[PDB]
């Protein structure tokens, strides 16, 4: 019945990790040497967090994976993987961090689902 | 660079490119549109010309 | 009405070579683009021939 949040610091290291293992073990690399089941891997991580009702206690987990790119590039194989899982994304950008705005939310391009029923009435209005 | 800035880039600078043609063009219509004005304002200005350089000195 | 007509004729002047400078520096960027992807088109090629390869 408790409320947990959970941090992973790094997804892209723990796939990393996982697709050294592949290699070694010697399973058919797919794109970027990773195994096939890199995002079944991760999908099977990440659906464990959720919000019971009240049947089973009312808990919830909530999770903030975290993913870090290269040049910011958004269309590699680990990034497009996580972004199709989540609910939302906030996208840090060191162009707004060295221009004076940080925190560097993009507000932009950042998005999230369950907006609205996140936020008491007044924040909404 | 990475492809992704390259594309950014590119897309700004035709934005900027599309602004300024679309200048051009207004520019161009006002200075067609000012031309007129100024051939024919000319017939004023020369009938006080020529009778203030009879007349003043 | 002289005055007029010239901040016309420079304003349309200036319009016009930024409008050129604008298209070459987009002719440059975008070859330099061009340049580049076939590097990543060439990595993945050798990516995928080394994994058939090394089985």
């Amino acid at each position: 019945g408790k409320h947990v949040l959970v941090v992973y610091d790094d997804l892209s290291k723990q796939a990393a990790a996982y697709r050294e293992l592949s290699l070694l073990l010697r399973r058919p690399p797919g794109r970027e040497a990773y195994p096939g089941d890199i995002f079944y891997l991760h999908s099977r991580l990440l659906e464990r967090a959720a919000k019971l009702s009240d049947a089973k206690g009312g808990g919830s987990l909530t999770a903030l994976p975290f993913v870090e790119t290269q040049a910011g590039d958004i269309s590699a194989y680990i990034p497009t993987n996580v972004i199709s899982i989540t609910d939302g994304q906030i996208f840090l950008q060191s162009d707004l961090f060295f221009s004076g705005v940080r925190p560097a939310i993009n507000a932009g391009l950042s998005v999230s689902r369950v907006g609205g029923a996140a936020q008491i009435k007044a924040m909404k209005k | 660079a990475s492809l992704r800035d390259i594309k950014t880039r590119i897309n700004a600078t035709k934005k900027t490119s599309q602004i300024t043609k679309a200048m051009e063009m207004v520019s161009t219509s006002k200075l067609n549109r000012a031309e007129q004005n100024a051939k024919s304002f000319v017939p004023y200005m020369e009938k006080i010309q020529e009778v203030v350089a009879n007349v003043a000195l | 009405l002289d005055a007029k007509a010239s901040e016309h004729a420079a304003r349309m002047t200036a319009m016009k070579n930024a409008t050129d400078n604008a298209n070459e520096l987009i002719r440059t960027l975008t070859l330099s683009y061009n340049r580049a992807r076939q590097a990543a088109i060439t990595q993945e090629i050798t990516e995928i021939v080394a994994g058939a390869n090394a089985l």
